[PDB]
């Protein structure tokens, strides 16, 4: 809220993609929207028990 | 690949066990071993954990197994800890037997004996420690070094390093050394070990440990000024 | 500052005048030929008709005919006819039909796929050759087999024979070996596609051969062109899933690779880097020669070569104020470049909690200790102490 | 992956079970002595407590292993329980055979051994157990020392085992005096032990104390366990009651 | 109150964006007569862990389930009670639909 960024939480998801549909070839597509909605915070949450 | 256990083999040969024990000696202190021609030098790096470590109780890096061979170690510190034990009564025995003191060529043998029987078995691991031992024999005035490494194969080498970045040591030493004259008066041969064993300290000459072994049963133990006179003259020609 | 300016000179007031140029001769290029241009123009825009139904191409029968199916849905055999030629009909393209009787009127559309994006890099880098400084005499094999042989071909017909294909730079981490690829392609000026070795591995099972197909047929189309997988090693032990990736996947993935690079295929004239930090990771058949021919090995930089790479990063810092950068190099010894780069950061931050603007000598001592701290565990000296 | 049995090494040369074991000491509690030409202290915190646990009609984390040498425990008691009295059977093994209380060096290296044993052989678990051996011997005098779970041993002049082990260290480092007095030595471990421990308010029944000392009495070695009131007085005195 | 009622094959998709115009009808339909409750029966189709995406019938259902998310949110603060909902499974369960 500070820095005024848009908090994007990322976990690997599937349902953040309606086009290639998975989280693989999402990490490219991650940066061009944060991109457009610059500055911004990507929150890449290992969880590491989310599967 | 084949390290699930210790009695199978290895479609490329190599017990990983024992591969990973080499492994675990560069965990440990550096020492090194040179031989003259009427001396050898063990020395050891006698890395300080705190300052609080004792120098009153807290043990040598370097133990004398008999009184005129002399053992340094790399390696797992627990584990060294009963192979010197198991060494030292042997070499006692040795003396029940004939009535003749321990022979370093008899003793390499020893120390590599209860290594590699550890290895021979699958209910046990070997040891995780490479040794040098240094010394005399009884009958000769003639310096004997001698190595064991965890595999139960044991060697003579004129000077060798191991523990902590041996490698960089250990071409050091090539370099440095000679062959065709190994030094044969005790304290260059002592400052060719000192100069070895300030590189990998870095900056030390409290973390500096010099003992030497010496024809007829004298082993002695440097004090910590006596060392710090060679390192003066080892920064001064630098 | 002076220096800046002679710079800053040249570069405001050529291209800047150059656009006011161009601004003004949008207009200006119509005006010498309105009479071929205009002409063609009219005859173009006659046959075509409006709107142009895009259609992809399936496939063409050459006689002057093709068929075609629509995104629209219906299929459709159409002629080869007209502003269009059959060379510039090949597969998977996609075509321009007039809408109130399909006859191909041109073909103007090649891509427009989310997936070339992937493969593309619309790089700025922020450290280009002679910032790879030290570790020379290595740079020099990754030049061979990269650089020269595009930059003079002349060199290879001299000598006879075919330019080494390939390269597989591997070794300890830190070691450099990320910026060699990123700065030998700066010097030659090729297409640099860069993909991951954790983005080879899928999330879809049997996807991921596919997707080894899109790399080369990209690489093939933009040559001469340098194939960037980093990391490779994440192919022995590291996979997204096991029922919807799975086992088989990671050994076809590779199989898939070596019909690419030396099958029949074969795909001469793409340069393959592969970064690997092990190569006994690595599978046998991939490090046979012949698709990346010699190893490039690099090792801990060593103690005269960590001044080089001192010198490039405090170039960039305020300098030492009392002068101790000669002596940092010496305590450092069998440690990465990425140490270097990892004690400017450490000084630099320690400067940070003060907010100070300024970086003094006595910062690179303490932050060589808080980082050499954070290396060794208390499980190194628990276990062996 | 290698986290299974014992003879196994991990490729980097590491035997995870030792790494493990010593991670297991830090889930009991504090454990602290400091060193003092003056006699030592060995002071212990309590790993957890109620309001009906009886703690004040015996000690569990301080065991005599003979009338010199004690010993503070710190980590799983049950694994400690068969290694005290391996320990005390040797420490009269001694006794008998040369007619001298055990050296507090050959008492040490003899458990270090023993240790080491049951990781080294066969398919017996390792120990996860850290006793600070705090002894007198005519031979250097006071003595501290402490032992790893791993099977060897190093000498102190302060150390600090089970929970909180980083920053129990470092206060004690931070205030520690070289030539010290007994009785700062014994204040010097309760100001450490209030910032450590998460409980609220420092309590006696939280403690046990015990400190070996020639100076109470000389000609003589005095083994004096602080009762629970003895205990309960010297809070009083540094004021965190 | 008023009851209301579907399951997620009456939110079937046999016509294209069929599917997603079920999801507005429910909701809007509840704040209107609000205080009200929907009772949404099984989802088990539109509650799928993971998808595909690379093929059309996966969309229409991905499709419901982003929109399903985007009317609870609205839907707080209101005197209807929020949604009422059974599930077979405990892992049927997104991360996004039990936020
Ligand atoms: N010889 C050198 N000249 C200049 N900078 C160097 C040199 N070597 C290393 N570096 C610096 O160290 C940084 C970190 O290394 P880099 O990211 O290139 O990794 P790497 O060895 O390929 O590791 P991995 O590929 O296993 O992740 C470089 O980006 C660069 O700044
Ligand atoms: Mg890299």
């Amino acid at each position: 809220h500070h820095t005024d960024c848009k908090f994007i939480r990322v976990s690997g998801a599937e349902l953040v993609q309606k086009y290639i549909g998975e989280g693989s070839r999402m990490v490219r597509e991650l940066f061009v929207m944060a991109r457009e909605h610059a500055p911004s915070i990507i929150f890449m949450d290992e969880i590491d028990s989310i599967g | 690949g084949y390290d699930r256990a210790l009695s199978i083999f290895s479609p490329d040969g190599h017990i990983f066990q024992v591969e990973y024990a080499l492994e675990a000696v560069k965990r440990g202190t550096c020492a090194v071993g040179v031989k003259g021609k009427n001396c050898v030098v063990l020395g050891c790096e006698r890395r300080s954990t705190l300052k609080l470590q004792d120098t009153r109780i807290t043990p040598s890096k370097v133990s004398k197994i008999d009184s005129h061979v002399v053992l340094s170690f790399s390696g797992l510190n627990a584990d060294s800890r009963i192979l010197i034990e198991k060494a030292r009564v042997e070499a006692q025995s040795h003396r029940l037997t004939l009535e003749d003191p321990v022979t370093v060529e008899y003793l390499t043998r020893y120390v590599a004996g209860v290594q590699q029987r550890y290895t021979q078995s699958g209910g046990v691991r070997p040891f995780g420690v490479s040794t040098l031992i240094a010394g005399f024999d009884p009958r000769d005035d003639e310096p004997k070094l001698y190595q064991t490494e965890p595999s139960g194969i044991y060697s003579s080498w004129s000077a060798q390093t191991i523990g902590r970045n041996s490698k960089t040591v250990r071409e050091f030493l090539e370099k440095n050394y000679d062959r065709k004259e190994p030094p044969a008066t005790v304290e260059e041969c002592v400052k060719l070990t000192v100069r070895s064993l300030l590189e990998v300290v870095q900056t030390g000459a409290k973390n500096i440990e010099i003992t030497v072994v010496k024809p007829d049963s004298d082993i002695v133990a440097l004090s910590s000024e006596e060392i710090n006179q060679y390192v003066t003259q080892i920064e001064q020609e630098k | 500052t002076r220096c800046k300016l002679k710079l800053l000179r040249m570069e405001r007031i050529k291209d800047h005048l150059l656009l006011e140029e161009e601004f003004v001769s949008n207009s200006e290029i119509l005006k010498p030929f309105e009479k071929k241009q205009e002409e063609e123009k009219k005859q173009l825009e006659e046959i075509r008709g409006n709107p142009l139904s895009i259609g992809t191409l399936e496939e063409i029968i050459d006689d002057d005919h093709a068929i075609v199916t629509s995104p629209t849905m219906p299929d459709y055999y159409v002629s080869i006819l007209s502003f269009v030629d059959k060379e510039l009909l090949e597969p998977g393209c996609s075509v321009l039909l007039h809408h109130k009787t399909m006859s191909i009127v041109g073909v103007l559309q090649d891509d427009a796929d989310p997936m070339v994006s992937v493969m593309k890099m619309d790089k700025s880098p922020t450290e280009s050759y002679s910032d790879i400084g030290g570790l020379e005499s290595q740079i020099q094999e990754i030049k061979e087999s990269v650089e020269l042989p595009l930059t003079h071909p002349e060199l290879y017909e001299e000598m006879g024979i075919k330019p080494p294909k390939g390269v597989i730079l591997y070794g300890a981490p830190g070691t450099g070996k990320t910026l060699l690829a990123k700065a030998v392609a700066n010097q030659t000026s090729a297409t640099f596609l860069r993909i991951v070795g954790s983005e080879l591995i899928q999330k879809y099972l049997g996807d991921g051969p596919r997707l080894c197909r899109q790399i080369f047929k990209v690489a093939g189309e933009n040559a001469p062109s340098i194939v960037f997988i980093d990391e490779i090693d994440a192919i022995g032990t590291k996979r997204y899933d096991s029922n919807s990736g799975g086992e088989r996947e990671i050994q076809r993935t590779m199989l898939e690779l070596l019909n690419q690079l030396d099958g029949f295929d074969d795909r001469g004239d793409v340069k393959v880097i592969m970064a690997t930090n092990k190569i006994e990771t690595l599978d046998p058949a991939l490090i046979r020669p012949g698709r990346i021919d010699r190893k490039i090995l690099f090792e801990n930089p060593d103690l005269s070569t960590k001044k080089k790479i001192l010198g490039i990063h405090t170039s960039k810092m305020n300098l030492s104020e009392d002068v101790n950068l000669e002596t940092l190099v010496t305590t450092k010894d069998d440690l990465s470049g990425a140490d270097i780069q990892a004690m400017c950061t450490e000084a630099g931050l320690l400067a940070l909690r003060e907010r100070r603007m300024q970086v003094t000598a006595e910062d690179f001592k303490q932050a060589k200790e808080r980082v050499m701290k954070n290396k060794v565990e208390e499980n190194l000296e628990g276990l062996y102490l | 992956r290698y986290d299974s049995r014992t003879t196994i090494f991990s490729p980097e040369g590491r035997l995870y079970q030792v790494e493990y074991a010593l991670e297991s000491i830090s889930h009991a509690g504090t454990a602290i002595g400091i060193m003092a030409s003056d006699g030592i202290v060995l002071a212990a915190e309590r790993k957890v407590t109620s309001t009906l646990l009886e703690q004040d009609t015996s000690t569990e984390k301080l065991y005599k292993l003979n009338d010199k040498i004690a010993v503070a425990v710190a980590g799983l008691t049950a694994d400690a329980e068969i290694l005290i009295n391996t320990a005390r059977i040797h420490a009269q093994n001694y006794l008998k055979t040369y007619n001298e209380d055990i050296p507090v060096e050959i008492l040490v290296r003899r458990l270090s051994d023993i240790k080491q044993g049951y990781t080294q052989h066969g398919g017996l678990r390792p120990f996860g157990v850290s006793f600070i051996y705090a002894g007198y011997d005519d031979r250097y005098g006071y003595q501290l020392y402490t032992s790893n779970p791993s099977g060897n041993y190093t000498g102190w002049k302060a150390i600090s085992v089970g929970a909180n082990t980083s920053a129990a260290q470092t206060l004690l480092q931070m205030d520690y005096k070289d030539d010290m007095k007994v009785d700062d030595a014994i204040e010097l471990a309760l100001k450490t032990l209030s910032k450590t421990t998460d409980s609220s308010a420092l309590t006696y029944d939280r403690l046990e104390f015990a400190t070996i000392r020639k100076g109470a009495n000389d000609g003589e070695v005095y083994q004096k366990i602080f009762k629970p009131q003895e205990i309960k007085d010297i809070l009083v005195k540094t004021g965190i009651t | 109150a008023a009851f209301i009622r579907v399951n997620g094959s009456e939110f079937v998709h046999k016509y294209l964006g069929e599917g997603p115009r079920m999801v507005r009808d429910v909701f809007r339909l509840a704040r209107e007569n609000a205080p009200s409750i929907i009772f949404i029966d099984e989802v088990d189709s539109i509650a799928t862990k993971r998808f595909d995406a690379q093929t059309g019938s996966d969309r229409e259902v991905q499709r419901i389930l982003i929109e399903l998310l985007t009317q609870m949110d609205g839907f707080d603060q209101s005197t209807n009670v929020k949604v009422i909902m059974a599930t077979n499974r405990a892992d049927t369960l997104d991360p996004a639909l039990l936020r």
